[PDB]
């Protein structure tokens, strides 16, 4: 096509959808992850990651308004990556970074198993 | 805005 | 903080959320324009539009399942502008840049409307 | 991935 594109576009529009996460405007889910809950956007979910979308696309889940993580999954883990989904930024830290990439390996968000491994590799 |  | 980012992070979520209205996955209203009806997600409405950010935290407004704009609102306009919503590509010709331009003063998306100033502006 |  013959289209223009605005450059800050996709960054403005994530920067919103974080700005009503914040305010819990039109949040449709609430994560569990053992003693702690985590309010958030379905769609945000399914497009940032393999495991929320294929339970969000399930023609009995897509209509749950709680879903429970595997008893696993560390909880400043998920909120480490409920926040990257939001902001494309990645608190990762070496007290941090196992909890991280198991979450992220559970959650199917590949870009980041790749930089958790690559972290980890350089130091060893 | 730009070309894309 | 200590953060690290992931560049295309944004425009992936935009391209999967883009996705999912095709599919029609998880669409929460049908928007009306005259004849025509556009099946969205109020959330990235709310991200791209004043009007839009507006209705959906009104108290009764936000539970609308249909939203009805003025019947002065061009369907060809409002498309324009729902795809440049889901894409950051304005498909901006010289045949539809006046009903572009009055939809994006409506809906209150700012940057279109300069860039249809300017592309006016230069046509002069 | 980069330092932002
Ligand atoms: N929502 C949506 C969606 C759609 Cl519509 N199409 C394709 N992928 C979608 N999302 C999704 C699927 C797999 C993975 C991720 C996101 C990140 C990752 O590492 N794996
Ligand atoms: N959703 C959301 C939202 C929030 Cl949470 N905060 C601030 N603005 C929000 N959205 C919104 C408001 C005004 C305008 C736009 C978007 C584009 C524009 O030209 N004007
Ligand atoms: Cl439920
Ligand atoms: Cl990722
Ligand atoms: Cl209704
Ligand atoms: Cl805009």
């Amino acid at each position: 096509d013959s289209c223009i594109q605005f450059t800050r576009h996709a960054s403005d529009v994530l920067l919103n959808l974080n700005r009503l996460r914040s305010r819990d405007i039109l949040t449709d889910v609430v994560i569990v992850v053992s003693r702690e809950q985590f309010r958030a956007h379905k769609t945000v979910l399914m497009a940032c990651s393999g495991l929320f979308y294929s339970i969000f696309t399930d023609q009995l889940k897509c209509n749950l308004s709680v879903i429970n993580l595997d008893p696993e999954i560390n909880p400043e883990g998920f909120c480490i990556l409920l926040d990257f989904m939001y902001t494309s930024r990645l608190n990762l830290r070496e007290g941090n970074i196992m909890a991280v990439m198991a979450t992220a390996m559970y959650l199917q968000m590949e870009h980041v198993v790749d930089t958790c491994r690559k972290f980890i590799k350089a130091s060893e | 805005w730009v070309i894309p």
